[PDB]
DNA sequence: TATATGTATGTGTGTATATATACACATATATATATATA
DNA sequence: TATATATATATGTGTATATATACACACATACATATACA
């Protein structure tokens, strides 16, 4: 660990990772356990952001401006 | 013609780059062989080891050994030759003009001094010739040591078996890969490639040994070439004739391909441990215990090489080249040329060929025109990319033109996190590129593609965008009303939701005639002044292509005068004359169906989309689907597990 | 560009990705046959080439006295260090 | 020696990589241009341009321009002759 | 019947003609009647023209010319590192 | 004298295999070509 | 034997391009080989 690290906003931004990691942690076990299988909102989500990418890419004649 | 042009081309005495015997011909001819090599880097090494003057006193030298240049791949008389049935009772063997006139066996026949029409049974003709054995010095890896070497034996089992029989035939017989371990003066040589990805997998600690791969035999080092010639006659093999060999001389390289598609599905048949030790003692080779294995193999690496994979839709090339454009422009996504993509892409990936194909690999994957095969590309292209009217074949040259990565459709459909926990392909020890890609949508049905392969055949058509959201719509979401429905379709194997071609960049139209898609082109037409004028092609159809082809038709040359293309860079528009009094002809002389106009009957206005869906699978070997629902299904529980296991 | 390319581990490359890897980092306006030629003729070694003291080690066929170094590999197979 | 001048070296044809215009050598001959291209990539660029259809009402096209390629570096006459 | 690295020719003359080469090729004290045959020598001409720092040509007369304007530079490189 | 009917060629797509060619620039050497001598 | 041409080769660093082969299959163009005859 580096002498930086020692400070009060360093141990401040750390003690928010960790509430940001334990949050994320129970979001993961959250949606590991829907229906119909694991992981079922998110392909969803993909699904849209490659959606509008591909639409993104039509629209500029596949430059992406 | 050749008399007129025979004073600027006078015969040319190079004999293919022949280099000629000192007794080549005499009274000790029969005493000579004849180093017959595929280009010229290899005559290169072979002209570099034949004169080791005092350095190799055992060797061989240019007294008593020849060169010769294969010049590439040969040409196969299996399929150009024709037997025909005389009246006394006897089929003449009559070749192709094609066959007859290629200038590399023509090369080999002057050379070696042949006959046709001679049998070389008895010894009294076997003393006839300029030399006493062929001996193919080609390559080590998988498309020279089975591909042209093959072809070289089928034909001269196809016009002189009784050579085969009696030891004309010889080959070499190189290392592909050496290893060399620190400390040890004498390193391991592995002859295929399978052995070592066997050998080097049984490894627990590679970090301080030395992959060499020797790509062709000129990449060979002056010390290993000094202790190659060393030991000349204790590497060569000759060939010997079975009486099991004419099936599969047929098998491989006849024009009937049912044959080798009903082959072709099993693995290559492992080598047991009696031949082994027969073919090393006593140092001769059985034709048909090469066929099986150096052919065989070798066609199956073609159709690994040239077939996509239905997960990801991509080839091997094409799946190296999106890793390495991945690794390449990780920093900023700032422009390359082509030849210097390649040449990463080469570096890092492990790609072990030539580096023309290559970049045009890269050219070919960068292109974006109406009618292209990608219709998503991975690559933006900057520069000259070609257009629709020379198909794609007038772009630049790879000094002149740029790439990039088109970094936000790379990034949602191949996510990055989802790369991680994939397997991957070894080559030489090292990690290179995945056994494939899983894209977050279907992609091999989503594009075009039109290829030949060993065996098989590879056309799609590509469907539309909307029903493939709609079905993966229907198969992942709950709340979406068709979603038990489907998974009953997909229990039961019928179709619930339809999937239409895709008519995106196309102004034609699409017509579904029983068992087939047929797409159309727009003309218009006007009698007073007879000029039709054509406003679309049909799907994937070059513009000067199509315009050469009207022009050779006699039947249709009749009825037109004058023919002027006034088309775009992105648009069709093109304008035919008419002769006077000549669109009733055509009316009741070019027949209208109800599938088809008269006038798209004389202008050339429609195809049929026909499909040949045979992609190859994980864990090698090829696949063979029906209809593209079934690719699909096949699709989906790959893309559900991989979101468990991330 | 070949002593930045060989600066971690000295490991061989072919003549075609080393120069993709020098016309891109040395900023080379030009075509690239003539760089490939020039990485081949500037790795010889034989008696009476031009190098006396050259830059590479070259690892393949190089070419000979005999045809003053004509006859050199296509840079598809022979390699430098 | 007139059969060598002549049958052998007889009469040929047109040269390659030239694209012709519509009005060459007609009652309009003196308003056509031909745009010399050194290579064919640069006639790839100029067939994308010259066909800009209705995206450039006040651009050229084959009705007055036409091409040809001019091999690479041209000969000097100023040293053989 | 040279090897790859050392040059070993073979003539061989017609029948009593070794005696007609040297009236045929005179002997002078620079070459002899065979090296005058067998085209066994050759001239070292020079021609020292380089390019020097800030562009532009240099032409210099002798090698220690060359020599004597190379030394100045890696001394004052010396004193800068 | 029209009709079929079984023959034979022929480009075309992707991923492979092996090659080929024109031009500029300076200067020293060369091997045959040329007058006019006669 | 002489004075005189005009074409001809090779070196490094540059400028431009050409071409042969494999593999599958739907499709296009060329006869041609008969079979009634006529």
């Amino acid at each position: 660990l580096q002498a930086r690290e020692l400070l009060i906003a360093a141990k401040t931004r750390r003690v928010e990772k960790i509430k940001k990691m334990q949050a994320r942690l129970d979001k993961v076990e959250q949606l590991l356990q829907e229906s119909p299988f694991p992981g079922a909102s998110v392909w969803l989500e993909e699904i849209d952001a490659v959606e509008k990418a591909i639409i993104k890419g039509r629209n500029t004649q596949w430059k992406f401006h | 013609l050749q008399s007129i042009s025979k004073k600027d081309n006078h015969k040319q005495v190079d004999v293919d780059k022949y280099t000629r015997a000192r007794n080549a011909g005499g009274k000790r001819a029969q005493d000579c062989m004849l180093l017959a090599a595929e280009g010229d880097s290899a005559l290169s090494l072979l002209r570099t080891g034949l004169t080791l003057g005092k350095s190799n006193p055992s060797g061989p030298s240019f007294d008593f050994c020849g060169m010769i240049s294969l010049g590439g791949v040969i040409m196969n008389a299996c399929k150009k030759v024709t037997n025909i049935t005389t009246d006394s009772g006897e089929t003449i063997m009559v070749r192709n003009e094609q066959l007859t006139n290629n200038k590399v066996l023509q090369g080999i026949v002057q050379v070696l001094g042949l006959d046709f029409n001679c049998h070389y049974k008895t010894q009294e003709e076997r003393a006839k010739l300029r030399y006493g054995c062929i001996v193919a010095c080609v390559d080590q890896d998988l498309d020279g040591c089975g591909k042209i070497l093959g072809l070289l034996l089928a034909y001269f089992h196809l016009f002189w078996p009784q050579l085969i029989i009696h030891g004309f035939v010889k080959r070499l017989l190189t290392p592909l890969i050496r290893v060399y371990e620190k400390g040890k003066t004498m390193p391991v040589e592995f002859y295929y490639e399978q052995e070592f990805d066997a050998w080097a997998k049984k490894q627990t600690s590679l970090a301080n040994h030395t992959v060499k791969y020797y790509k062709g035999l000129a990449a060979h080092d002056t010390h290993e070439v000094k202790s190659m010639f060393k030991h000349f006659d204790n590497m060569v093999y000759t060939f010997t004739l079975d009486d099991s060999a004419k099936e599969l001389f047929h098998i491989y390289f006849g024009g009937e391909s049912e044959l080798r598609k009903r082959e072709l599905c099993t693995g290559v048949v492992p080598l047991t441990e009696t031949q082994t030790q027969s073919i090393h003692s006593v140092r001769r080779i059985p034709c048909s215990l090469h066929l099986q294995v150096d052919t065989k193999a070798y066609k199956l690496d073609a159709i690994e090489r040239q077939i996509p994979n239905f997960l990801d839709g991509m080839t091997r090339a094409r799946r190296k080249i999106l890793a390495g454009g991945v690794k390449c422009f990780a920093s900023n996504n700032r422009e390359r040329k082509v030849f210097q993509f390649g040449g990463y892409v080469a570096d890092h990936m492990f790609y072990h060929h030539g580096d023309m194909s290559l970049n045009t690999s890269i050219i070919k994957a960068a292109q974006y025109y109406p009618g292209s095969s990608h219709l998503y590309p991975v690559f933006i292209g900057i520069g000259s990319f070609g257009s629709r009217h020379l198909g794609g074949k007038d772009a630049g040259s790879p000094r002149y033109i740029s790439v990039q990565l088109a970094s936000e459709f790379i990034k949602t459909m191949f996510p990055a996190e989802d790369s991680w926990l994939l397997p991957y392909v070894f080559e030489d020890g090292q990690r290179a590129e995945p056994e494939y890609y899983v894209p977050v949508l279907p992609l091999a049905i989503m594009e075009y593609g039109a290829n030949p392969s060993e065996g098989w055949k590879y056309t799609t058509w590509a469907r539309q965008l909307e029903d493939i959201l709609a079905l993966v719509r229907a198969y992942v979401d709950k709340d979406n009303p068709k979603h038990e429905l489907l998974h009953y379709a997909i229990k039961h194997k019928i179709t619930i939701l339809p999937l239409r071609p895709s008519n995106y960049n196309f102004k034609g139209h699409l017509k579904r005639f029983g068992q087939y898609y047929y797409s159309y082109g727009t003309y218009v037409i006007s009698e007073q002044r007879n000029i039709i004028t054509i406003t679309e092609l049909p799907l994937r159809v070059p513009t000067v292509a199509y315009i050469e082809s009207i022009k050779k038709s006699s039947n249709r040359m009749t009825f037109i005068e004058e023919i002027i293309d006034y088309s775009s860079s992105e648009t069709i528009e093109i304008l035919v004359k008419l002769k006077p009094n000549s669109l009733n002809r055509i009316v009741e002389e070019f027949k209208e169906t109800e599938e088809q106009d008269s006038i798209e009957n004389f202008l050339r206005l429609r195809n049929c989309l026909h499909s040949h869906l045979n992609f190859v699978k994980p864990k090698g070997g090829i696949i063979e689907f029906n209809t593209y629902y079934e690719i699909l299904y096949a699709w989906l529980p790959y893309r559900r597990e991989l979101y468990q296991k991330r």
